[PDB]
């Protein structure tokens, strides 16, 4: 077992054994980017390969060459934690040894200065966490990895819709990793047409006379010959007996003195085997049967010097008398066939309009670059910059590879560019597919579809730069002296810097972490997108590519997908599931040889399962693992049926490994439809944290996995005992066994406290280990939010009755208790963050001075003499966070205003109220202040505040962390000089300082405290730079923009407990929304009067077939249970005895679940702790598949004294009277979204307005109006409200007059309205007539 | 067929919201082309009032007074 | 564009401060009633002379 | 126009008119300048090519925008707008006097009135509050009333009550369909942040209580107001505009406690008894002295208005149920009592309904409805119906079944093997044999939930109708339906691949046992399948309307 598995125990039913535990859920990001920067000593993808790709760089044949030596990234600017706070970029310097060399003209090449410059700093580039996140501005952002089309040739057949024939059609495409498509494609004539990328239409030899191919050698790839013997008189031809298959002969086939077919008489496989053993080489054939047959090479007469007949000719019994008598005895024809071997290319030919090389250039130029005149070097440098350019093309090594492989090749690996073999072979291929051999493949198929992640846009991005640079290079290049530049001045930085700057910055991949939750991230950080470059778009592709394919199977989630404008486009990556060598997906297996069943592990592509036979994890086999039954359900190529006891050769990994992490969470879904489960797994990452984490009553299992493998939990990096436990830091003595013989050390993990999340929850780590507690190797040390003991705990469980309650409950809204608010269980945190700009107008500078224009004493008190809010001061909408005044000259005021201050004696201010106030409705604890001040501003008070403030703290948290570490390394000294040295009692009188300069015997001893002290001094002054920079880093203005003098950034926390209107569902998919509170008094309750928390609607169970939602009900019920009978025994506390007894049966319930449970535990200091944590309920392990059985819920039920039906009699509050009928109740896990009303109500009278436009917009996050649209309206039109709708789009919006002369008569108590012309149609006329348009409006 | 009747619409304006805008802003142009109203859609684009239901009554007045004394 | 790649294009967002908020206007109209009713209650040569 | 940071922000077609002037001017000074033909021309050529582009860019060259890829937005683009086609009068507008928020239940509401948020009331009468409050002289002027709403002092409250009480609010979901999707209530102030919704009307606006939003107007004119309280009001519309039928009709909980009511059983308390009227038979229930379904003859007065306009009357003892007595005591006037003496399913309770409007009128029908949803209500909330996992019962015979058709599939598979049948043959065998043993489980099933239940009266047995949860859902109508409850119990269907040929496989197992890795796998298609389907269907569905209303 484990150590934080004593404070608790899930029961895990279910019968299958995990043959392969669940590996790092965080793989895939951490791995990509690991790849991506690197220094890797080949060409293997890295930033090391998009520098040898452009590189080296050298001028145009000005033979001044720039190359590049190897690259380093320097230590980043801040921290990943720091750097969260000041929201800069968490990214590292890019240093690189360029090299300059001058070759002297006039070769043998050899340099007369090569310059080679120190490393020269091209941009920074992002850093990612140990989390798999990066930070962008003091942002968590996640790169979510790519699915496309992988490049290679693809073969496919458009048939149906395409010419209404149903001839169909098949067309190839060879797509690339880089530059241009390549395209075959047929028509309905049979003509074979190519173009590159969707450009013009060409008949496909075009491009073979590109290559340098005449007509006679095109005929000579693609078709085979036909040799014609004019020996002694009247021709004769060779003979080759399958020829004459799927054909009726047209004359007398004779020879040999004997006659094997005659007319109208077909030949089958009978004629063919007689011809084949009588061994006929040769037949004398009519003067009539070339009529039709075509002519492979050129002919000319010898003597008359003419050609007679041109390639791919169709020869007549002229041609043919006329070449004959010339003395000609050979002709080669083609074979053709319209049925086995097809005329296409000779057809093709045809319809060439080209003749050579020159011609075909010229035509394809005029087609990539239509209308300018072509020219030969254009035509040229086109074509060979096409495809053959190692330059502008590649289809790297996924590209060739697939290309190889779909060609039925050897090698795996070649060059990225094509070769004259590469696109006459795939021709080859095409043409081999409309004769009847081979098949298509299909883009759905996982095996054609790969998987970048970040890593590898990150270096296409880099590349993006490398190149824009490159052109600078060889521009600077040009006209350049000797000695007198450095590969400095022509390096620029933002290249790269906004190169890679804008894919993390934006990008329909890059994006915010979703961080309301572990399970939120996590799911986030696997995910798959068809979606950004490179992909498809939701209204480019239709539902095919978006349904399950079955290679989903093992590889992508067929559940937990987004239901909206995009489904099918995204899903989620499965839990077993890993990215390929080549980047295919990859799924583990179970090898079957001979007749057992063995636990070797397998990883097998798409492509790799496609024809093995694979058998179920849902099976039976015993002891040595035989399968059971003589039939045993298996898939094998595409489809699943019974396959035979011994036939299989793998068999499943896991019951789970078909779903995904998130999939995996929700119990009993099995029970579950998919489309309900669906809509659970995606509202589950939806989970708002809780103020107490509570823990899952009713499990999975994965919940440990996922809390643990996210980085919310803080595990431990070495076991052993905890020198301090503190809410904030935690400090564990590291064992001997595990750590370092040099500098000694403790392990210190300093814990997150309260603070803003992506989301604008809270995000709070909390110790869960007490003073001095063993801990082992890789254990939970503290939670985080929504983390309970190392398992996840997305939400609280709670008692639950399904009844109708006087219609409260009516639609899938909830009702729940004034308990469960009264607790302050379901209760969540919200952290805001707020900014105030301080800018510079031509009109004066901005202050955030205290002194503000008409404020009262009340609003002035809450801030201090800088104008700044108190930590720790509570506030509500409407208060005074930062206060802030903009100079507005000449107030401009009319008569009445004017003897109004002359009364009054009230000098209009020269400023305005530009103060950040609290907003409307929010209330909340300013926790924390900051403030940017730009450099060479001077400081004001506040700031100086702060920034002593944290200098001091900074102090304080540095030295502690030297003195801790430092009596450590001490004790460990002291250790050391006992053995060999030893005087106990006599040692630690003396000064520790001294300690140092005592010795010991020869022995390897001498040498570790050589080490310690070595060590010891490190640290010693490794203290300094730690501290220094750390001073100078608060001091340091922080770069700002343009025109902002400073800015004042206030964190509030705002606590919200639930109130109706609130969204919150269960993992079943079953949503919700509070209703009424009711108070404890009316709840019903049971015998035992103990009332229920939430009423739910049994009529929604019926209809959205979730019956897994009652199934966890059910358990949860029972498991409760045993939790209250603990909970007695503890509260009699009876003994260790009858604890471990009643605890070792609920651990075993019935036959057969692999469990291993206690009396190896410590019989009291152990056991009774469990039983502690175990009164709140008993927690319960439900696999996916493998979950619970209904006798086992049963049984676990009578041990809890429940009732086997799981409803339990209960009584109305009100009039105390039973219900007729039981009810069903227990326990359901009920998350709460982050959908919280308190964010959706919104409302506005009369608003802010629109410039372009006049229409209501919401300036300052008061809410423009609601949209009425063309829907909206026509009810209106049906009704047959006609001031409705005329206020509705006139005075209530666009109408500049409409809505100020209704609003005075609006007070004025007179409902009206003078309607006018909205402004939209006058912006219309006026538009319409800037035109040649004329439009007026006439009459009267 | 329904699309095919929806094309047909006195109403110049009422044209220029479902169909393509440039074509029949041109096409009527040429004609000099009168648009009267009458209708819903041409109607709520200008912001008067529906030429039905409650103001049923006022375009009827109104276009009864209009082409006659 | 912003965000949503709608025609949710970044003019849409630019607000009028230019134009007055109705609520002003209204206390605008109130104010001429304010000092008018006031300087109803001054004499004769007070009312025009403070007017004047 | 200005803006933050001292960057500027302008429209494209500043840029266009721009570069038509410089090229005008400079055509100009060419011309004083006797420059060559080819200058000349090239230059009229640009000036046409700029004149365009500001007109309508896009028939030309496409001009693009400064330091700026994205092509210049034209005139004609201006005009045409986007998304579609509309212009700015259509796809839609902002619009003052407005708000939203989620939606909760309110069963305490009349089919008049919906529960409005306290602050959002405030805020969006905002303009009516200040009027008033000077009004009475509770304000100085205008902006001191400003000043007291800021505050919200305690005078306000009740001085905006003034203004909501004849003063309807529109309440409007988000896919308005058909005119209801629309309609006017009359405002009760709330605490919370809520809009409460008469669940009658939810069936119109086809709003779930899972978290759908509702959006809400004020009526500012007073046309506007008497318009939304003669037409848009709730009460006005009862009925469907599309068909006679009542779509005020109880929906789900109501219907499942009416049924519970008006149902019988064998033998229970009471049984065989007689009472004089209703008031009494309530009484016996009440006290627990007697069952609410019940065989029992009981005095009625019903009352019938055949004489021509006037209610006659008359009397009788009637053989009816307990509950079915009490439930008469809602019926008002005119309609027989013969309504009430069924088993009272989500159908026969709206006909109910219907006939009480096309005799009595409108008010009788609205108080009606009022009524029926009450009693419904409550009355299922005292049924204590639920759902257990128990409550799904699974046939007997089931097993059987599978195992018989199961020797189907290999008999036809004996005779494939030995040729005897085409492989197509054979398929259409096995398909057709396994959907007939489908049909079978199905059959069943039902038949073992429905008159399954077994009783005594007086005797040893007599069966009637099952009492099962679930089943009284179904037939009542309250939700769920012999379809869906065969896949909870029975063998749940067949599934085809993507391809759309249907798997010789079915899937054996149902939602009350466990549903294998295969099974669920297989189920994933026709899912995902299913979302899409309706998913799209909506926006298909949405084009076919938009034609309609276009054509009309
Ligand atoms: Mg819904």
């Amino acid at each position: 077992y484990s150590y934080t598995e004593k404070k608790r125990i899930r029961k895990d039913f279910g019968k299958r054994p995990q043959v392969l535990d669940v590996p790092y859920l965080l793989s895939i990001q951490l791995d990509s980017f690991q790849k991506f920067i690197e220094q890797d000593p080949e060409g293997q993808y890295g930033l090391e390969a998009a520098f040898r790709s452009v590189f080296p760089i050298q001028s145009y044949s000005g033979n001044s060459e720039l190359q590049y030596v190897s690259y380093r990234l320097g230590e980043p600017v801040f921290d990943v934690q720091e750097c969260q706070i000041r929201g800069v970029t968490y990214s590292a310097p890019l240093r690189v040894k360029l090299r300059l060399v001058i070759y002297e003209r006039e070769a043998p090449e050899g340099t007369v200065k090569d310059i080679k410059e120190q490393e020269v700093y091209m941009g920074e580039i992002p850093l990612m966490t140990d989390n798999g996140t990066f930070v962008i501005n003091g942002t968590e952002r996640v790169i979510v990895s790519q699915l496309h089309r992988s490049p290679g040739v693809f073969f496919d057949s458009d048939k149906g819709k395409t010419h209404s024939s149903g001839k169909v059609l098949y067309n190839a495409r060879i797509i690339p990793y880089r530059g241009s498509w390549l395209d075959f494609e047929f028509d309905p004539k049979d003509n074979l047409f190519v173009r590159i990328d969707r450009r013009r239409k060409l008949p496909a030899t075009i491009i073979l006379r590109a290559l340098n191919y005449t007509t006679e050698q095109i005929l000579d790839l693609f078709f085979e010959k036909v040799i014609f013997e004019i020996r002694d008189n009247k021709l004769q031809m060779e003979l080759v007996p399958e020829r004459l298959r799927g054909e009726t002969a047209s004359f007398d086939i004779e020879a040999n003195g004997k006659v094997y077919v005659e007319k109208g008489r077909r030949i089958t496989a009978r004629h063919i085997r007689q011809l084949e053993k009588d061994d006929v080489k040769l037949i004398e054939v009519p003067v009539e049967y070339i009529a039709g047959k075509v002519v492979a090479k050129d002919y000319i007469d010898e003597s008359t010097g003419e050609l007679i007949c041109a390639a791919n000719m169709e020869l007549s019994l002229d041609l043919l008398a006329k070449l004959s008598q010339s003395g000609h005895k050979r002709i080669e024809t083609l074979f053709t066939n319209d049925l086995d071997h097809g005329p296409y290319i000779s057809e093709t030919l045809r319809v060439d309009p080209t003749n050579d090389r020159l011609s075909a250039l010229v035509e394809i130029y005029r087609m990539m670059r239509p209308g300018e005149p072509p020219t030969r070097e254009a035509a040229e440098s086109l074509f060979e910059n096409l495809f053959f350019s190692e330059d502008r093309y590649d289809l790297s090594a996924v590209g060739r590879m697939k290309f190889n492989r779909s060609l039925l090749r050897e090698e795996i690996e070649g060059s990225g560019i094509l070769s004259k073999d590469d696109i006459i072979d795939v021709m080859k291929k095409l043409i081999d597919i409309r004769n009847g051999k081979g098949e298509v493949d299909d883009i759905d198929h996982l095996g054609n579809r790969r998987i970048r992640s970040v890593g590898e846009m990150a270096e296409n991005q880099f590349r993006v730069g490398l190149v824009r640079v490159e052109r600078a290079v060889k521009e600077r290049l040009s006209l350049g002296d000797l000695d007198t530049l450095m590969p400095q001045d022509m390096i620029n930085a933002k290249p790269i810097s906004a190169a890679v700057k804008e894919f993390f910055g934006s990008s329909q991949l890059s994006q915010f972490m979703d961080q309301n939750n572990p399970l939120s991230e996590i799911t986030h950080k696997r995910r798959i997108s068809a979606l950004g470059p490179g992909g498809l778009t939701r209204e480019r592709a239709g539902f095919e590519v978006r349904d399950v394919h079955p290679t989903h199977y093992g590889r992508v989630c067929p559940i937990e997908t987004p239901e909206g404008p995009n489904i099918g486009l995204i899903n989620s990556l499965s839990v077993y599931a890993q990215t390929n060598e080549y980047g295919f997906l990859e799924t583990p297996y179970r090898k079957v040889t001979d007749g057992v069943v063995t636990d070797e592990i397998h990883y097998l592509s798409a492509i790799e399962e496609g024809n093995y036979v694979i058998a179920q994890a849902n099976s039976n086999l015993d002891e040595e693992g035989h399968f059971v039954e003589d039939l045993v359900t298996c898939r094998s190529k595409g489809e699943s049926s019974l396959f035979s006891r011994d036939q299989v050769d793998y068999m499943d990994v896991s019951t789970q490994q078909v779903v995904s992490v998130g999939a995996s969470l929700i119990p009993f879904l099995e029970h579950d439809d998919a489309n309900r489960a669906l809509m659970g797994a995606n509202m589950q990452r939806q989970a708002v944290p809780t103020l107490r984490a509570d823990k899952p009553l009713v499990g999975t299992g994965m919940e440990r996995a996922v809390a643990v493998d996210s980085g919310v939990t803080a595990v431990a990096k070495r076991g052993g005992v905890v020198q301090y436990v503190d809410a904030s830091r935690i400090v564990i003595k590291v064992n001997e066994d595990e750590m370092y013989p040099g500098e000694a050390g403790i392990d210190i993990y300093n814990l997150t406290k309260y603070t803003r999340s992506n989301q604008n929850t809270c995000i709070n780590q909390m110790p869960c280990v007490s003073l001095g507690e063993p801990v082992e190797r890789g254990d939970v040390l503290a939670d985080g939010p929504s983390t309970d003991l190392g398992e996840l705990a997305l939400g609280q469980n709670m008692r639950v009755a399904f009844m109708p309650w006087n219609g409260y409950n009516f639609e899938d809204s909830i009702l729940v208790s004034e308990r469960v608010v009264q607790e302050d269980r379901f209760t969540t945190i919200h952290i805001q963050e707020l900014a105030c700009v301080s800018r510079d107008t031509k009109l004066g500078p901005e202050e955030i001075t205290a002194d503000i224009p008409n404020v009262g004493e009340a609003a002035l008190s809450k801030l201090d003499e800088s104008g700044i809010v108190y930590i720790g001061a509570e506030v509500t909408g409407g208060d005074i966070l930062v206060g802030k005044v903009t100079p507005k000259g000449e107030t401009q005021l009319t008569p009445e205003e004017k003897l109004l201050r002359a009364i009054f004696g009230e000098k209009a201010s020269d400023v305005k109220d530009s103060s950040l106030r609290v907003p409307n409705g929010v209330s909340g604890t300013v926790i924390d202040v900051q403030v940017f001040t730009r450099d060479g501003v001077e400081k004001d008070k506040r700031a100086l505040e702060i920034e002593e403030m944290q200098l001091k703290q900074a102090k304080k948290d540095l030295s502690e962390e030297l003195q801790i570490l430092e009596a450590g390394l001490f004790s460990r000294i002291r250790a050391v000089l006992v053995a060999g040295g030893v005087e106990a009692e006599k040692l630690d009188k003396l000064p520790r300082d001294r300690w140092l300069e005592l010795g010991l015997t020869d022995e390897e001893k001498q040498n570790q405290l050589e080490q310690l002290a070595e060590q010891y001094d490190e640290l010693k002054h490794e203290f300094e730079k730690k501290l220094e920079a750390k001073r100078r880093k608060i001091t340091q203005g922080d770069d700002l923009a343009p025109g902002v003098l400073k800015i004042v950034k206030v964190y509030l926390a705002v606590k919200r407990r639930i109130q109706p209107g609130d969204k919150m569902a269960g993992r079943h998919g079953n949503k919700g929304v509070i209703s009424k509170i009711n108070p404890i008094e009316d709840m019903p309750y049971d015998e035992n009067g103990t009332p229920v928390d939430i009423v739910l609607n049994p009529l929604g169970v019926p209809s959205r077939m979730n019956i897994g939602q009652i199934l966890e009900t059910h358990l949860g019920m029972a498991a409760k249970g045993i939790g209250d009978k603990i909970n007695a025994m503890l509260k009699q506390q009876q003994e260790v005895a009858k604890l471990r007894e009643f605890i070792q049966r609920a651990y075993d319930l019935g036959a057969d679940v692999r469990q291993k449970v206690d009396l190896s535990t410590f019989s009291d200091e152990e056991v009774m702790r469990l039983a502690e944590n175990l009164r709140k309920g008993m927690p319960i392990a439900t696999p996916v598949f493998d979950g619970a059985k209904e006798a086992e819920i049963k049984e676990l039920l009578k041990l809890g004294d429940l009732p086997t039906s799981g409803q339990i009699r209960l009584y109305d509050g009100r009039t105390g009277e039973q219900f007729e009928r039981p009810v069903t109740v227990g326990y359901m896990y009920m998350l709460k979204l982050n959908h919280l009303v308190d964010d959706k109500m919104h409302a506005r009278s009369t608003g802010s307005y629109s410039l372009v436009t006049q229409q209501p917009l919401g300036g300052k996050a008061q809410f423009g109006g609601q949209r009425f649209g063309e829907m909206e309206v026509w009810a209106l039109e049906a009704y047959g409200a006609a001031y409705t709708l005329q206020e509705m789009l006139t005075v209530k919006s666009d109408d500049v007059n409409g809505r100020t002369k209704m609003y005075k008569n609006i007070v004025d108590g007179n409902h009206q309205m003078e309607p006018g012309m909205p402004e939209s149609f006058n912006v219309l006329l006026k538009e319409i007539r800037s035109l040649g348009i004329n439009i007026e409006l006439e009459d009267e | 067929g329904i699309t095919k009747a929806s094309l047909a619409t006195e109403s110049f304006i009422s044209a220029a919201s479902f169909q393509e805008t440039t074509r029949v802003l041109t096409e009527a142009a040429v004609a000099g082309k009168r648009d009267e109203l009458r209708g819903l859609k041409e109607n709520v684009i200008v912001g008067r009032l529906i030429p039905a239901g409650t103001g049923y009554a006022y375009h009827q007045d109104r276009m009864r007074r209009r082409a006659a004394g | 564009p912003i965000g949503d790649d709608e025609d949710s294009h970044l003019g849409d967002f630019i607000e009028d401060t230019t134009l007055e908020l109705p609520l002003d206007s209204a206390t605008t109209e109130s104010l001429r009633a304010a000092t008018h009713d006031v300087l109803a209650g001054l004499t004769a040569r007070e009312a025009k002379v403070l007017r004047m | 126009v200005p803006l933050d940071g001292g960057r500027f922000a302008t429209s494209d077609l500043n840029d266009l008119y721009r570069r038509v002037i410089n090229r005008n001017n400079r055509l100009k000074r060419l011309l004083d300048l006797a420059a060559p033909d080819i200058i000349v021309r090239n230059e009229k050529r640009m000036l046409q090519e700029a004149v365009d582009a500001l007109l309508d860019n896009g028939r030309r060259g496409r001009a693009i925008t400064g330091s700026n890829k994205r092509p210049l937005k034209s005139l004609a683009d201006m005009i045409k707008g986007k998304q579609g086609r509309f212009r700015q009068n259509l796809l839609g507008k902002r619009v003052d006097y407005s708000g939203r928020s989620v939606i909760t239940v309110g069963p305490y509401l009349r089919l008049h009135q919906c529960g409005l948020p306290k602050k959002m009331a405030l805020e969006l009468f905002k303009p009516f509050i200040y009027g008033k409050l000077e009004l009475r002289g509770l304000a100085t002027t205008i902006k001191a009333a400003k000043k007291m709403v800021e505050r919200e002092e305690a005078v306000v409250w009740d001085i905006l009550d003034e203004v909501i009480r004849e003063h309807p609010v529109l309440l409007n979901r988000a896919p308005t369909l058909h005119r209801l999707g629309i309609q006017a209530f009359e405002p009760v102030l709330i605490e919370g942040k809520a809009i409460q919704l008469h669940p009658l009307v939810c069936a119109a606006y086809n709003a779930d209580f899972d978290g759908d939003q509702m959006a809400v107007h004020v009526p500012l004119t007073l046309e506007a107001q008497l318009e939304a309280r003669a037409l848009m009001m709730s009460t006005n519309n009862i009925l469907s505009p599309a068909n006679g039928e009542p779509i005020i009709v109880p929906s789900q909980d109501v219907v499942l406690g009416l049924y519970y009511m008006t149902r019988d059983c064998v033998n229970a308390k009471g049984e065989g008894m007689v009472l004089t009227g209703p008031k009494e038979a309530e009484r016996l229930y009440r006290s627990g002295l007697a069952s609410l379904h019940a065989r029992v003859k009981v005095r009625i007065t019903e009352y019938e208005k055949d004489a021509n306009g006037e209610l006659v009357a008359k009397t009788s003892l009637k053989d009816t149920t307990v509950g079915r007595a009490i439930l008469w005591m809602i019926v008002p006037k005119g309609l027989p009592y013969s309504i009430v003496n069924q088993a009272l399913g989500k159908k026969a309770i709206s006909k109910m309904l219907n006939t009480c409007y096309r005799i009595l009128g409108l008010k009788p029908t609205v108080i009606f409805a009022d009524q029926i949803m009450y009693t419904g209500f409550a009355y299922a909330a005292r049924s204590g119906a639920s759902v257990g996992i128990d409550d799904m019962v699974i046939p007997e015979k089931k097993h059987e079944i599978i195992s018989e058709a199961e020797a189907e599939v290999a008999e036809i598979q004996e005779q494939f093997q030995s040729g005897l049948v085409t492989a197509g043959e054979r398929y259409n065998k096995v398909i057709d044999i396994w959907a007939a043993a489908n049909d079978r489980v199905s059959k069943a099933m039902m038949d073992n939930l429905q008159t399954e239940t077994v009783i005594n009266r007086d005797g040893q047995e007599e069966k009637q109708v099952s009492f099962n949860s679930i089943y009284m859902m179904a037939d009542s109508g309250a939700r769920g339906s012999a379809a869906q409850i065969r896949q909870l119990a029975g063998m749940r269907g067949l599934m085809a691949k993507p391809d759309g040929s249907i798997i010789e496989t079915p899937i054996t197992a149902n939602f009350r046992e466990g549903l294998n890795v295969l099974q669920y796998f297989i189920s994933t298609h026709g899912a995902r399948k299913g979302l899409a389907d309706t998913a799209l269907k909506t926006a298909n569905s949405g084009y076919l309307t938009r034609r309609l209303v276009d054509v009309a």
